[PDB]
């Protein structure tokens, strides 16, 4: 709320651009996946060509999904504890961790 | 692994691979390590002598600079990092036009691209015009390709601690340092 | 080579020969080989003779007198003899000191020793073979070694012996002006000598005070 | 390359590059190239040198040429004393003038050269002035640079590559000549051993002050 | 076991009075000489500089810190009052400095003295100019005794020193203060 809304208005629209683009006609639940090569997940952003080796692809397919959701338990724990506090999260923390 | 350059007599014969970083991926992401290492070390061996070219012995261009907004070399006399966001406004473009331009065509005009069989770190012609790196014997070459890596290895070191030295309190443990923000002013 | 320099300590002195205990002559401390090493622990320690020998007998004989050219009086009579060279002047300490690197560079020229017919002194031939003066534009008459003769075609022994005559003399001759700069330095050093005094400043220090010269010339926060 | 820098002189050169300039591209050319240019650079900074030391000297001392030059003016052969400060007295015409001279002069050089030095041609080789075939002039010009009245054909090929080293030593000599008459009359103390000349001028090195 | 060090004043055997090996293997009999190794290295530069400090030497010519104020001269001629007079940034930078040389001394050698190796030998640090570098084989183990020998007898010099300056009129000949 402190920052300008014509940020967030970019923000929110070079996403949407971005999230047009990358799937031009393959929104929705029963077009998406009609090509049976499209695997989910693999919007071709492999820029460095990990993708390539063909060893470690499923342990960082699994880092990636374990980490994915670690990451949205971690982010919906940070939102409410700053909910309950009403100060940032390392503060919160300190004040935790604090000495009685 | 990588096993190809860079295995100097500091850590003995062998590739510094604590977390690896090597073998998660293929074999065009290792050149393309080898790159953005390369561009990095001779970005930050610039940045150092360019820092001690403006911390201390600021030896600026004769003349002005802008001619419009009246900025004169003599004007940027304070900071290492301030003295950026004083370069006009079209200065910095007029910079970042040329980084972009020599980039585009490395990456284009190299016909065999680092990530495809070829050689990370090519040339054009803008790599010695003076024929320095003349007649050399490839053993003398590759000695200097090695001098090269730990130079730019020492060079980010020595960024990395310039520029977060009155920031992080001691951090270095020296008694010198300068005073001004850790990154520059968000490029232009 | 590695067994001449036993055989020639044994020639020099029967009693202690191949002394050597600080294991360098081993060491190729350019990682030029061990030959190139030996040749130049030869060379330097020749050329270290030869300079001490001139200037133990330099400083015998302006200790006490001078020669009368023009104004050559003022010089000599200020202190020690070493604070006379520190009192000179400053072209003539450069004229000196680049006429003897001119000589250092004739004599390390490959081409100019290849003429006279042996090679350079880390490359096999025989160390200290100042070449002769044939090779300029407009002719020089005066060598450096055997300038108005004084030699002949003698015995390759007479030439050993007279080599090793003038090593050993020559390291008698290094202890002696070592010996004689000490006291000059530090008085009470040397306990057989108590005549030689006044000071030589540094005397490892050719410009001092009188040479301005472009900077650099900072003799404050000096050593002992 | 090692011909040439023996012949010029054996002790304290056999190759002599602390920087390796000779074999080098020089603008993506070629090593060839790269020869030829290095090679008619050193010929003509010591021709110029050469050319300009006499001038130096024979300025210094007061040579002074008759008649009044700009004779409205009074900048002319009396006005500087130094020679530097001499060349600065020329008002706005005469180094504009000098300089078209000299443009002209060099672009004839690089024109009429039948090969050009980086193209396989001989370096510091001066080309002939043409026939009737440029511009209002009707005779040949009578000047050229090398040999104007036939006498230096007479010269032999050995007479010839002998001069030819002479000239390049001597043009090495006479630049070391003149930057150290420019650092005694700019700096006092730089150059002893020379001929003491007096402190004056500024930026030596450019032209229109 | 066989190792090196035996020689004199021993009898050519090990001195070993109360047990401490018979229970070491290998890589414990390679860590006791690391250990004993680098413990000498320490103690005879603790020696040459506690020696040439406390009892003449000319001292360094300099400042040391010349923004804080603190002389070369001002340290004084004892350790524990000269070691406390060295500045926290000074401290800070040797023991940083120790410390990098050591991590690179343990990550560098390519067998680990544990395992395999030689123990002690560390080729960072070591004689950069040569001057063990085409010893003789029997040459080399009489200066690695030597070492072994100047560096027990260094051991024994340090914990005189300290000894002394913790505990008066101990080690007799060295003095009170
Ligand atoms: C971002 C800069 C950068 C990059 C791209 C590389 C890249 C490379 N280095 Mg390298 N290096 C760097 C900086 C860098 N280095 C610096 C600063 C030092 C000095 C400490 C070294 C010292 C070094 C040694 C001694 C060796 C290599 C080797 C290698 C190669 C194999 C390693 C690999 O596959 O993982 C490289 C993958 C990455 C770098 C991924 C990025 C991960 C980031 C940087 C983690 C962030 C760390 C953290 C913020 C740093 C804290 C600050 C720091 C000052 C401590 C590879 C080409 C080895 C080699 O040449 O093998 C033949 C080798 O032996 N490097
Ligand atoms: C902004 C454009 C740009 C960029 C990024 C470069 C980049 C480079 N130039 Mg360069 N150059 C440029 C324009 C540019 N040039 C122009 C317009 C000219 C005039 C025609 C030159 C003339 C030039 C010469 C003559 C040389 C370079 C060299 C170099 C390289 C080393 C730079 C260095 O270490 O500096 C760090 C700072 C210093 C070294 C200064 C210390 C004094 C580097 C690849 C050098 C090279 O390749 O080395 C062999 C070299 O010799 N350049
Ligand atoms: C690169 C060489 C060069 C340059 C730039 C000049 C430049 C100049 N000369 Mg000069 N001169 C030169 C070579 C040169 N000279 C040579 C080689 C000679 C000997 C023939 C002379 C003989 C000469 C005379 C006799 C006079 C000049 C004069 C002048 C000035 C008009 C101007 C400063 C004139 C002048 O202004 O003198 C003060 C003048 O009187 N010059
Ligand atoms: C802590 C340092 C240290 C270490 C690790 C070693 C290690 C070793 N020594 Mg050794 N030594 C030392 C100090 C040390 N030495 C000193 C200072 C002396 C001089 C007195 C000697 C004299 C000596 C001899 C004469 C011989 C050895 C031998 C050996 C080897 C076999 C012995 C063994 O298994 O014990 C290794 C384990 C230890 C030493 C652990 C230490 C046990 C306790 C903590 C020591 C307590 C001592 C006490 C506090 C000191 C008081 C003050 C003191 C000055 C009196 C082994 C490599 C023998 C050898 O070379 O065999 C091949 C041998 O013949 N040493
Ligand atoms: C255990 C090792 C040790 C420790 C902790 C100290 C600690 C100290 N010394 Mg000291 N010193 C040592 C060994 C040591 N010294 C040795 C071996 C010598 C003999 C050369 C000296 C000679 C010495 C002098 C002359 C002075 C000190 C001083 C000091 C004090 C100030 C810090 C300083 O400048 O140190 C400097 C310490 C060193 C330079 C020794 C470093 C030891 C490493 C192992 C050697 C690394 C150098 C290496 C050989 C490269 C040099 C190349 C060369 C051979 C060409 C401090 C209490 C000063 C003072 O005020 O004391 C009260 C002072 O003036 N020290
Ligand atoms: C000579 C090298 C040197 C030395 C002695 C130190 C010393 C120190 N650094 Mg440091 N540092 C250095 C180089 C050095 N730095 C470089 C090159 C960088 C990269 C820019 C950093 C970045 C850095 C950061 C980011 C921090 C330190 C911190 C510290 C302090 C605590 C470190 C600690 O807990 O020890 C750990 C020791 C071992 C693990 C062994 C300590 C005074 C911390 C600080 O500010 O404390 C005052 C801190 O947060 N350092
Ligand atoms: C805490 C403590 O106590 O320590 C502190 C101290 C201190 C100092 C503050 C610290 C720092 C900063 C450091 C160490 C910074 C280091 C920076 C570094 C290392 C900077 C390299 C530049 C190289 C360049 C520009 C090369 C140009 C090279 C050029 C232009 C060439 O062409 C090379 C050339 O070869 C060719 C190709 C051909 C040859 O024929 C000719 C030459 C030779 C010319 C640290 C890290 O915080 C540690
Ligand atoms: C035929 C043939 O082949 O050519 C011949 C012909 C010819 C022309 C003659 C030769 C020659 C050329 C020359 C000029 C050779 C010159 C040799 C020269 C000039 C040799 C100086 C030595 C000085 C010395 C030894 C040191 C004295 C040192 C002394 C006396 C001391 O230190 C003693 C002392 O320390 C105590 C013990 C205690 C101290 O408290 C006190 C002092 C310091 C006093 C040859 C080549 O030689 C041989
Ligand atoms: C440290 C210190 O001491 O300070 C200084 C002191 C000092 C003295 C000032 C110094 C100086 C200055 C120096 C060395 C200056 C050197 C100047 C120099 C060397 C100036 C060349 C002129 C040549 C000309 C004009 C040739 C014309 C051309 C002529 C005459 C021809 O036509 C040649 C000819 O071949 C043709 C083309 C055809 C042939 O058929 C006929 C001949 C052969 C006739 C120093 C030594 O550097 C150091
Ligand atoms: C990165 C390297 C670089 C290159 C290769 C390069 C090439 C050219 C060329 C092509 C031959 C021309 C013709 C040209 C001309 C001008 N440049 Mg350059 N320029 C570079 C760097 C900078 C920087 C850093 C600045 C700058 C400027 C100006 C001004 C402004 C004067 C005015 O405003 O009156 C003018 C006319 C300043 C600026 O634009 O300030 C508003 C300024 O700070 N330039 N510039
Ligand atoms: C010099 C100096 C400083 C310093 C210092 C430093 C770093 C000093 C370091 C000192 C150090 C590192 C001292 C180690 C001693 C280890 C000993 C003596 C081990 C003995 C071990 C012995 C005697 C073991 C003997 C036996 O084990 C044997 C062999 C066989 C067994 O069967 C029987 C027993 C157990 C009996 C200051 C203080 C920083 C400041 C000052 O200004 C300058």
């Amino acid at each position: 709320s402190s920052t300008p809304p014509e940020a967030l208005a970019q923000i929110v629209l070079v996403l949407s651009i971005i999230e047009f683009n990358s799937n031009k006609d393959k929104w929705t639940m029963d077009t998406m996946f009609t090509d049976p090569a499209r695997e989910p997940g693999n919007l071709g952003f492999d820029p460095l060509k990990f993708g390539e080796n063909k060893e470690t692809r499923e342990r960082l397919a699994m880092a990636e999904l374990k980490n994915g959701r670690l990451a949205m338990i971690a982010f919906s724990g940070m939102i409410h504890q700053t909910f309950v506090t009403g100060k940032p999260l390392f503060a919160s923390l300190n004040d935790i961790f604090s000495s009685p | 692994v990588s096993d190809m350059e860079g295995t100097g007599p500091e850590t003995g014969g062998k590739v510094f691979d604590p977390m690896g970083l090597s073998k998660i991926a293929s074999a065009e992401t290792l050149a393309w390590y080898r790159a953005a290492e390369l561009k990095h070390s001779r970005v930050a061996m610039a940045a150092v002598t360019g820092w001690a070219w403006v911390s201390s012995g600021g030896p600026l261009f004769p003349g002005y600079l802008s001619v419009e907004q009246g900025v004169t070399f003599e004007s940027l006399g304070r900071d290492g990092y301030a003295a950026w966001a004083a370069v006009p406004e079209a200065g910095k473009f007029q910079i970042l036009g040329v980084i972009g331009i020599l980039e585009i065509l490395s990456e284009s005009a190299v016909k065999p691209h680092y990530m495809a069989g070829g050689t990370p770190g090519k040339v054009p012609l803008l790599w010695d015009p003076l024929g320095f790196t003349a007649k050399l014997s490839p053993e003398t070459l590759a000695r200097k390709r090695l001098a090269e890596l730990k130079n730019g290895r020492l060079a980010m070191i020595g960024v990395m601690s310039l520029v977060s030295a009155h920031f992080i309190p001691n951090s270095v443990p020296l008694l010198p340092g300068s005073v001004x923000x850790x990154x520059x002013x968000x490029x232009x | 080579a590695m067994s001449a320099l036993p055989e020639l300590s044994k020639k020099l002195n029967p009693v202690l020969g191949y002394w050597d205990p600080l294991n360098l002559a081993e060491l190729n401390f350019w990682g030029a080989g061990d030959d190139a090493t030996v040749g130049f622990l030869r060379h330097a320690e020749i050329k270290h003779g030869r300079v001490a020998m001139a200037a133990f007998v330099g400083y015998c004989v302006q200790s006490n007198v001078h020669f009368p050219w023009a104004p050559f009086n003022s010089i000599p009579t200020n202190i020690a003899p070493a604070e006379q060279w520190a009192q000179l002047p400053e072209a003539a300490k450069w004229q000196i000191i680049l006429f003897v690197g001119f000589l250092e560079v004739y004599s390390e020229h490959s081409f100019i020793l290849e003429k006279y017919g042996q090679k350079h002194y880390m490359k096999g031939g025989k160390p200290g073979f100042f070449p002769d003066f044939d090779t300029m534009v407009h002719p020089v008459p005066l060598n450096l070694w055997d300038p108005l003769k004084a030699y002949k075609g003698a015995s390759a022994e007479r030439k050993a012996d007279g080599l090793l005559k003038e090593v050993n003399n020559g390291r008698l001759a290094m202890i002696g002006i070592m010996g004689f700069c000490a006291e000059a330095r530090v008085p009470g050093a040397v306990p057989a000598l108590s005549n030689i005094a006044h000071y030589a400043g540094d005397p490892m220090a050719p410009f001092a005070a009188n040479f301005h010269l472009p900077g650099f010339a900072s003799x404050x926060x000096x050593x002992x | 390359s090692k011909e040439e820098l023996a012949t010029a002189l054996n002790p304290v050169v056999g190759y002599f590059d602390p920087l390796g300039l000779a074999t080098a591209d020089f603008w993506s050319q070629g090593n060839e190239a790269t020869w030829g240019w290095l090679r008619h650079a050193e010929i003509k900074h010591g021709r110029v040198a050469m050319f300009a030391f006499v001038g130096y000297i024979a300025q210094y001392n007061g040579l002074h040429f008759g008649f009044p030059l700009s004779l409205p003016e009074s900048p002319s052969y009396a006005a500087g004393l130094t020679p530097p400060e001499q060349w600065d007295a020329l008002p706005l015409l005469a180094k504009a003038q000098i300089f078209t001279f000299i443009g002209f002069l060099e672009f004839w050089s690089e024109l009429g050269m039948e090969t050009h030095y980086m193209k396989g041609g001989r370096p510091g080789d001066y080309p002939d002035f043409p026939k009737a075939g440029v511009i209002p002039v009707t005779p040949v010009k009578v000047f050229n640079l090398y040999d104007p009245f036939g006498f230096a054909g007479k010269r032999s090929e050995e007479q010839k590559a002998k001069g030819l080293l002479a000239e390049i030593n001597n043009g090495r000599a006479a630049m070391i000549g003149i930057m150290a008459f420019l650092a005694e009359q700019k700096i006092p103390g730089s150059v002893p051993w020379g001929p003491h000349l007096k402190p004056y001028a500024g930026e030596v090195m450019a032209p229109f002050m």
